[PDB]
């Protein structure tokens, strides 16, 4: 059997275990050492409740823009960071006993269970796959529909109260995301966007000497101008400054920040002055800093991402939430708190956005082979073995899932890849009869990101243009049209 | 209340509103008139170019 | 080529529907066995002391004694 | 109906057979397929006009 | 006393009911359908007229003997 | 071509007979002997008639000497003590404590 | 804070008397009886009597019974039973000595405990 099958190679495994902590060890000191000079830190922040920390992508998921690795040596980091998480059960007797070698019994049964070493292939792209088309679609398989249902009632609401939770203006949106496995259409990943309407206006307060500062298009045009300009840092400092207070200037018209009037944030007033510490009529205490002149405004380097998901944010999500969506993005979910397996999910989600980087140094999608693009689809858990799609189809796919990742939130994610695992078993052997058309084909033109698309009325929904048909468009596509006919 | 009992598909049907019109619309407030006459003039010499 | 989001059956797929209904019946066919019973255990029925007994139904659980 | 009555008949006989009546299915998809064949009609019209034209 | 949707069986929408199977061709059979099957007892009443005498005639005779 | 366990037609109809039930089919059907032979009309009164009669009995003849008298001389006791105790001449002709 | 919501016409009151009377109108139609064989005694003075109407319906729904009609009726030779052995029991000649030494439910007995 399997168990005297991996017991054979049990000897052969020991050495080429330690050679990859070896690997693992080398490759995490250099990242690191990357990482503690280039990276910003990240605090750690609690919950509405403040008992448990709660981790989002944006501030905790960082990119290594100009990482000097290949990217199937970090393809190999995160397989052997997992396969330190499969080697957990050989603590079993050294904390249960000799009687605890049953429990390793059952790890070595299943080669699912198990790490690279125990696998007879040799490359990491072809053992990802074996190891995926053998037990991991499979359990991906039986938790994805469980999911997309969680997500669906999470919006909705328990106990037929959506009258008072769900919104009408998502309403055609919500339905192409989550009842498509019904019409056969493939969807529009904007229309999945439009489930960040839900939540609140994401913001980012620049922390001054003075006063914080939101942060707006104009304001980063600038700061990228600048930084792209290359000037001395006496000038830089001067030029962030000015457009600093330019745009302090032009939030103080426009009413102060957005923070102001949201419940469960705020910007407090002077402090007040009680009793007979009041000066007649001046009933505030200013802060030191209204000594300072507004000119010598400057940014302290400090940020403050503030997402304002009051319905989409991971801490409202649960105990069962969470844990499904750790299934279904196969990483450890049992027996931990939901801050636990939100750090997972997060460091999931910035290895997939450090890989999605290190694809466009190496040169996009097409450069790499077949089983590449199959195993970073199925690690990215928008394709299921039992399909076997296009290579059109493969990269337009990747694509859709690489832009809504850059929109940094699990919800959406989750929504959009939890729509390609909804398959059925029919009751009769004839019935489904055999298709007379070929295969769905795509290319990367056919997906539409460079143009808005507004929210469909609730039962007014309108067709999909696609984007050649837009003014301009062989303008536009000319990059994607160069990669492809290259 | 008897919603499940009717079949109102036809009273609510989708609307044959292209988008596309809307697109070429705000295609045309944003650009100005000499450029409308220069597309004009590159269609012309395009016909041209293909009759060469 | 087959037709798409189609697959056979699985065991993680769980019964079907028919054998759902035959799971589903059982306490229904076990009703018309047990309230029998229970009205045979009320009417087969002693009580178990009276003014006159001297001892009284002992049931050792575990055979300790 | 009678003079002076009303009532009403019911039919004592066992019913082998269910008894069809024709409520016609209201769907979409004929009318579906029949705009695609409309539309697929006048690209191949267009094709056949504009083949006509290149080479006459 | 009670609202409306109580009354009526549901709070915003009637769900459909699936009607019950008829089985055609055959009766039906529930609790309330089985005299079709079981009538009182007709085929053996003076068979019982008969037999209760032998019983009580021979009960009476063998508890006289037993007493005596 | 069905590929799963098709269940016959008698199958089906036997097993409508038992999920068939309603509410009231069971309540009354069951609760009707239930009622007339169980702890309120006649179990009940034939086993809380018995111990007002063995205490009787036990505290007028003894349990032994009864239990060593013929059957009938028992009942004809037991019958008497039923009547002492139906009467309750001391709680003034009240079943109340 | 501030919801604005409409009221819903689900949670008003406006069925349930409807609807037992509904019930109760449904439970007096089948006391409606013909004329042949009527008779009610009535009170002494003429006026009708409060339960004698209302014993055709019972029996009518009774006659529409399957099982309690044929079972319900075996709890009732016990009344006699009791009628005949109380009569037996009022005047039942008794030994006073036994009387004496045994009374039923008597207060102060110290062999019960009190
Ligand atoms: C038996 C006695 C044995 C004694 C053994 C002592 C020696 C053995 C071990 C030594 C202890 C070592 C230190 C340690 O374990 O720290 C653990 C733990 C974490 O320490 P930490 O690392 O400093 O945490 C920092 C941040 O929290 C870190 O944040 P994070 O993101 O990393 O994860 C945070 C997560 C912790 O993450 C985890 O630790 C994972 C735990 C699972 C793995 C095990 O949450 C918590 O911090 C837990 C705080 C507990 C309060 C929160 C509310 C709990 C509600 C419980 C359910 C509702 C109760 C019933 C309601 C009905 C009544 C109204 O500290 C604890 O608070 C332990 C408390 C354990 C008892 C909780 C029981 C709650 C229910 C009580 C009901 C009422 C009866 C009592 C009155
Ligand atoms: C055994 C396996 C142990 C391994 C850990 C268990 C699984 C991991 C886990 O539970 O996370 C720890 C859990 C974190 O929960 P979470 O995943 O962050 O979910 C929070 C979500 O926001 C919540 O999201 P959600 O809404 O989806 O989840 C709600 C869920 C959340 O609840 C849970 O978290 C349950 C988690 C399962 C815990 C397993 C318990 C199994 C017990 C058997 C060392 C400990 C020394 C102290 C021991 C004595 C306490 O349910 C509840 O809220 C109710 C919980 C309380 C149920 C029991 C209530 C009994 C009431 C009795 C009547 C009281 C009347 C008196 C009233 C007085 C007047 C006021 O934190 C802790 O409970 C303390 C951590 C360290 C000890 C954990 C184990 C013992 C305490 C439990
Ligand atoms: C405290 C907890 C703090 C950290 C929580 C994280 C954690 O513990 O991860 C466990 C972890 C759960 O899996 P995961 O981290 O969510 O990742 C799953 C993978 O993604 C793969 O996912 P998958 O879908 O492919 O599933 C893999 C499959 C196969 O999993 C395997 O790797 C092979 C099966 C290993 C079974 C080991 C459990 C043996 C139980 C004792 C049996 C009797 C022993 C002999 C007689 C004594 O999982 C299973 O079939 C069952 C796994 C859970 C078994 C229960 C483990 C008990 C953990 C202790 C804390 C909870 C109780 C409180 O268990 C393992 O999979 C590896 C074995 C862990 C050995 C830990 C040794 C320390 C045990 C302390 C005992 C405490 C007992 C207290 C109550 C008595
Ligand atoms: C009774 C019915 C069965 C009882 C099952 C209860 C399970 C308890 C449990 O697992 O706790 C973990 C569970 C949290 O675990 P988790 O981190 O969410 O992960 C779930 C398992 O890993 C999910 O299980 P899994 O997918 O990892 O499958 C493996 C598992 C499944 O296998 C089994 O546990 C049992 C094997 C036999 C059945 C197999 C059928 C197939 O077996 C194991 O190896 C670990 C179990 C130990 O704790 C609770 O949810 C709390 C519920 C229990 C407390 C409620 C209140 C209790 C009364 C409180 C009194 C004082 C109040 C004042
Ligand atoms: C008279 C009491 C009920 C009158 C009205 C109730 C009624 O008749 O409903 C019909 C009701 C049910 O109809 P069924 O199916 O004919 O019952 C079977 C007869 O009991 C089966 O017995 P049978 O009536 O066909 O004949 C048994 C025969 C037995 O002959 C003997 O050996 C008795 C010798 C006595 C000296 O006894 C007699 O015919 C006359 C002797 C006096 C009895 O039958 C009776 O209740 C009358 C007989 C009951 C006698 C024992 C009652 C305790
Ligand atoms: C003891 C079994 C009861 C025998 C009742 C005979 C019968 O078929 O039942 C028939 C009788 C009455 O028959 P009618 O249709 O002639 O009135 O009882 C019933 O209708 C329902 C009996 C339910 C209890 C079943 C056990
Ligand atoms: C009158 C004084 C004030 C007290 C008022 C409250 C009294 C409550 C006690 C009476 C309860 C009657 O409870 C009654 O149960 C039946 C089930 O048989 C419910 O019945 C409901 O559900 C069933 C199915 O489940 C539906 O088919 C039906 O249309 C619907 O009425 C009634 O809606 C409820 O009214
Ligand atoms: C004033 O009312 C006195 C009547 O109360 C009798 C109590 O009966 C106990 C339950 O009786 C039933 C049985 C079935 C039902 C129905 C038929 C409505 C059950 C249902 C909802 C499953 C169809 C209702 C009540
Ligand atoms: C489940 O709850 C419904 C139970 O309702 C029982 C109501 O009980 C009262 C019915 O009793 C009567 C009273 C009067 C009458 C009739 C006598 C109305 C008067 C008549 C026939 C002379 C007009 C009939 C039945």
């Amino acid at each position: 059997t399997a168990v005297v099958k991996n017991l054979a190679k049990l000897p052969a495994a020991t050495s080429q275990i330690l050679t990859n902590v070896s690997k693992l060890q080398t490759f995490h000191g250099l990242l690191e050492e990357r990482r503690d000079k280039y990276a910003p830190l990240a605090y750690h922040t609690y919950d509405n409740l403040k008992q448990k920390t709660t981790w989002h992508p944006i501030a905790h998921a960082w990119v290594d823009e100009g990482l000097p690795v290949s990217k199937k040596e970090y393809n190999e980091y995160c397989w052997l960071k997992k396969d330190m998480q499969r080697l957990l059960p050989l603590a079993s007797p050294f904390v249960f006993g000799i009687y605890g070698i049953l429990p390793l019994a059952v790890w070595l049964s299943n080669d699912g269970y198990l790490p690279s070493a125990f696998s007879s292939k040799k490359d990491i792209v072809s053992k990802k796959l074996e190891w995926y088309s053998s037990y991991g679609d499979d359990l991906r398989q039986q938790v994805g529909p469980m999911l997309q249902h969680r997500l669906k009632r999470h919006l909705r609401g328990t106990l037929n109260n959506e009258h008072r939770l769900m919104l009408d203006e998502v309403t055609e949106s919500y339905k192409e995301i989550f009842y498509s496995h019904y019409t056969g259409q493939l969807r529009d990943v904007r229309k999945c966007a439009h489930l960040r309407l839900y939540d609140g206006t994401s913001t980012v307060l620049l922390l001054t000497n003075k006063e914080p500062v939101e942060l707006t298009s104009e304001l980063l045009q600038k700061w990228n101008a600048i930084k792209a300009a290359k000037l001395s840092p006496e000038e830089e400092k001067k030029a962030r400054n000015e457009a600093l207070i330019e745009a302090y200037k032009e939030q103080e018209l426009h009413g102060g920040p957005h923070v102001k009037h949201m419940q469960g944030y705020g910007i407090p007033a002077d402090t007040p002055l009680l009793g007979e510490n009041a000066k007649g009529d001046q009933y505030t205490q200013p802060p030191e800093s209204a000594s300072i002149p507004l000119e010598q405004l400057e940014w302290t380097g400090d940020t403050v991402f503030i997402p304002a998901e009051y319905r989409t944010e991971m801490e409202d999500w649960g105990r069962e939430l969470t844990k499904l969506a750790n299934q279904f993005l196969l990483l450890p979910w049992r027996f931990v708190s939901n801050a636990w397996n939100q750090r997972r999910l997060v460091s999931w989600f910035e290895e997939i956005l450090q890989e999605d980087a290190l694809i466009a140094k190496e040169g996009g999608v097409q450069a790499l082979s077949d089983d590449e693009l199959k195993v970073a689809l199925l690690d990215r858990a928008v394709i299921r073995c039992d399909e076997e799609l296009t290579r059109g189809d493969m990269e337009a796919r990747y694509k859709e899932i690489s832009w809504l990742m850059s929109l940094r939130n699990p919800f959406i994610v989750l929504a959009w890849q939890t729509g390609y695992y909804r398959s059925t078993y029919s009751p009769e052997d004839d019935l489904p009869e055999a298709s007379i058309l070929p295969k769905l084909n795509r290319t990367v033109l056919d997906v539409d990101v460079h143009n808005e698309l507004a929210p469909d009325h609730p039962e007014k929904p309108l067709p999909r243009v696609h984007p050649a048909l837009y003014p301009n468009s062989h303008l536009a596509l000319a990059k994607e049209v160069a990669v492809l006919a290259k | 209340e008897e919603c499940m009992f009717k079949d109102t598909r036809l009273d609510v049907l989708p609307p044959q509103v292209n988008p596309l019109n809307a697109i070429l619309a705000q295609h045309t407030a944003q650009t100005p008139v000499h450029r409308s006459l220069e597309k004009r003039l590159w269609t012309e010499v395009r016909a041209t170019a293909v009759s060469e | 080529v087959p037709v798409a989001n189609f697959r056979p059956k699985k065991p993680w797929d769980g019964p079907w529907g028919i054998q759902i209904s035959q799971k589903k019946d059982r306490p229904f066919i076990a009703m018309w066995i047990l309230f029998p019973l229970l009205l045979v255990d009320h009417l087969t029925r002693e009580y178990y002391a009276y003014w006159h007994s001297s001892k009284v139904p002992v049931t050792d659980v575990f055979g300790d004694f | 109906l009678m003079n002076g009555l009303k009532m009403r008949m019911f039919s004592l006989a066992r019913q082998q057979a269910p008894k069809i009546v024709h409520k016609p299915v209201l769907s979409p998809i004929p009318e579906h397929l029949r705009l695609v064949k409309n539309v697929a009609q006048v690209q191949i019209d267009m094709l056949k006009l504009l083949n006509a034209q290149a080479a006459k | 006393p009670l609202p409306n949707a109580v009354v009526q069986g549901y709070t915003s929408v009637r769900g459909p009911k699936r009607p019950l199977d008829h089985f055609y061709g055959r009766t039906p059979l529930n609790i309330d359908t089985l005299w079709h099957w079981v009538k009182f007892p007709h085929r053996y009443d003076n068979l019982r007229f008969a037999v209760c005498f032998w019983a009580f005639l021979v009960s009476a005779h063998f508890a006289n003997k037993k007493q005596r | 071509a069905p590929l799963y366990p098709v269940l016959s037609q008698a199958s089906l109809y036997k097993r409508h007979f038992f999920k068939n039930i309603k509410l009231f089919h069971v309540v009354f059907y069951v609760g009707a002997p239930c009622v007339t032979f169980g702890t309120a009309a006649w179990s009940g009164s034939n086993r809380n008639s018995r111990e007002a009669i063995f205490m009787v009995i036990e505290e007028r003849h003894g349990w032994d000497n009864f239990k060593k008298l013929s059957s009938h001389q028992q009942g004809v006791i037991m019958q008497e003590a039923a009547q002492e105790s139906l009467l309750a001449r001391n709680k003034g002709e009240l079943h109340l404590p | 804070a501030a919801p604005a919501e409409k009221p819903d016409p689900a949670l008003d009151a406006t069925k349930a008397l409807p609807k037992a009377l509904e019930e109760v109108e449904f439970f007096q139609s089948y006391a409606v009886r013909r004329k042949t064989g009527f008779h009610l005694f009535n009170r002494a003075t003429g006026s009708p009597t409060i339960v004698g109407p209302m014993f055709y319906n019972l029996y009518n729904f009774v006659r529409i019974g399957r099982v309690s009609k044929y079972v319900c009726w075996l709890s009732l030779p016990l009344v006699f039973q009791r009628m005949w052995m109380k009569n037996r029991a009022t005047g039942m000649e008794y030994d006073i000595d036994l009387e004496n030494y045994a009374p039923f439910e008597a207060k102060k007995n110290p062999m019960h405990g009190h």
